[PDB]
């Protein structure tokens, strides 16, 4: 059974624990507990495949952004979340992305645009604003909702297949 | 003259001992009177019987979630959360007690103690405290730490006050 290293990136708040709680345990809580570190386990079947997915979900809290390079080296594949009400977290993501690609050195890694909380009335990032930033990094874009479910699995599960491809070439 | 409280902690329910407190109230008044009166309980609640739910060999022991006991809850004798009152004293090494915070002026209930000097976290956490007697009882808690901080077996403040 294959298994993908998944990291979940983003600056802080914009919901990676949430997605991957959701993910892992089918719930959502509106406490706010920012991530040290923490590291999950899931087996699914995408495309047919038995798969094991092993996520790890980092701090978002941006005075350790000096302290990511080892996990970027380590990870097979980034989810980059930013919230749709959050234009910071938007403008966050292409300086992930950057340090991504220096750290693994690399124009060609793994990733997938997740634009979280689409659950709510109050959005600052418009759908096209980020399907262009994504058409330009060449990766997908996934609208989601830690909330409601709304695409979580499709997110991870869409990352899945981008790793999957980089392998397959 | 400062205040002295008392923590007696325990591990699964079992004693370890007693650490103590000195309060700066001379330099931090507002945060170390926070922290005394949940020390005494005196407002109908406090630390007593909440656990340290963040433990970090090297780092700290951070504690004081009484009103969800889960680290996200907390909260002061003021309100739900309080301002920063300053930022004068700092994280000069072990023993140092410090406010727990989710950004600029979000004080609650939750404390840390440190382990070991943590000299970035100065002019974002309030410093207001040192331990006095007991550091062996905090270098007995890592312990029951983590890398993340999960603990292994649960510490509590079994009992807490002020000294005279
Ligand atoms: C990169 C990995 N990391 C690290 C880290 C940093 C280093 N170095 C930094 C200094 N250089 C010179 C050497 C290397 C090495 N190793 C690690 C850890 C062990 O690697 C896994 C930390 C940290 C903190 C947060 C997120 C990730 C983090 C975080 C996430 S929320 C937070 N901080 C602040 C926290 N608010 C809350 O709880 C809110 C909920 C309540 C109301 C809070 O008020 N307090 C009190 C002060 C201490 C802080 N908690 C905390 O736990 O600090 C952990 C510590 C290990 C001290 C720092
Ligand atoms: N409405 C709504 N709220 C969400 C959603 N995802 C997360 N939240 C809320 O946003 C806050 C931050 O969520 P959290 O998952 O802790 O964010 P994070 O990215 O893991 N933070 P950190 O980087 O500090 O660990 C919480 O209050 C959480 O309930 C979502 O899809 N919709
Ligand atoms: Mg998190």
């Amino acid at each position: 059974m294959t298994e993908y290293k998944l990291v979940v990136v983003g600056a802080g708040g914009v919901g990676k624990s949430a997605l991957t709680i959701q993910l892992i345990q089918n719930h959502f809580v509106d406490e706010y507990d920012p991530t040290i570190e923490d590291s999950y386990r899931k087996q699914v079947v995408i495309d047919g495949e038995t798969c094991l997915l092993d996520i790890l979900d980092t701090a978002g809290l941006e005075e350790y952004s000096a302290m990511r390079d080892q996990y970027m080296r380590t990870g097979e594949g980034f989810l980059c979340v930013f919230a749709i009400n959050n234009s910071k977290s938007f403008a966050d993501i292409n300086l992930y992305r950057e340090q991504i690609k220096r750290v693994k050195d690399s124009d060609d890694v793994p990733m997938v645009l997740v634009g979280n909380k689409c659950d709510l009335p109050t959005r600052t990032v418009d759908t096209k604003q980020a399907h262009e930033l994504a058409k330009s990094y060449g990766i997908p874009f996934i609208e989601t909702s830690a909330k409601t479910r709304q695409g979580v699995e499709d997110a991870f599960y869409t990352l899945v297949r981008e790793i999957r491809q980089y392998r397959m070439k | 003259v400062n205040p002295t409280v008392f923590f007696d902690i325990a591990v699964d329910g079992e004693p370890l001992g007693r650490v103590s407190f000195e309060l700066f109230a001379d330099k931090v008044p507002k945060t170390a009177e926070n922290f005394r009166a949940l020390s005494t309980g005196e407002k109908g609640f406090g630390y007593k019987g909440s656990c340290f739910h963040r433990i970090i060999p090297g780092f700290m022991c951070q504690g004081g979630d009484f009103t969800r006991h889960n680290g996200t809850g907390g909260k002061s004798i003021y309100g739900e959360k309080f301002e920063d009152e300053n930022f004068i004293l700092k994280h000069t090494g072990p023993g140092i007690l410090s406010m727990a915070n989710a950004g600029p002026n979000t004080n609650g209930s939750q404390f840390f103690i440190c382990t070991a000097k943590t000299e970035w976290l100065d002019g974002k956490h309030v410093v207001f405290g040192k331990v006095k007697e007991g550091m062996n009882i905090v270098e007995a808690m890592e312990r029951f730490g983590s890398r993340n901080g999960k603990t292994s077996k649960k510490i509590t403040i079994a009992d807490c006050g002020q000294l005279e």
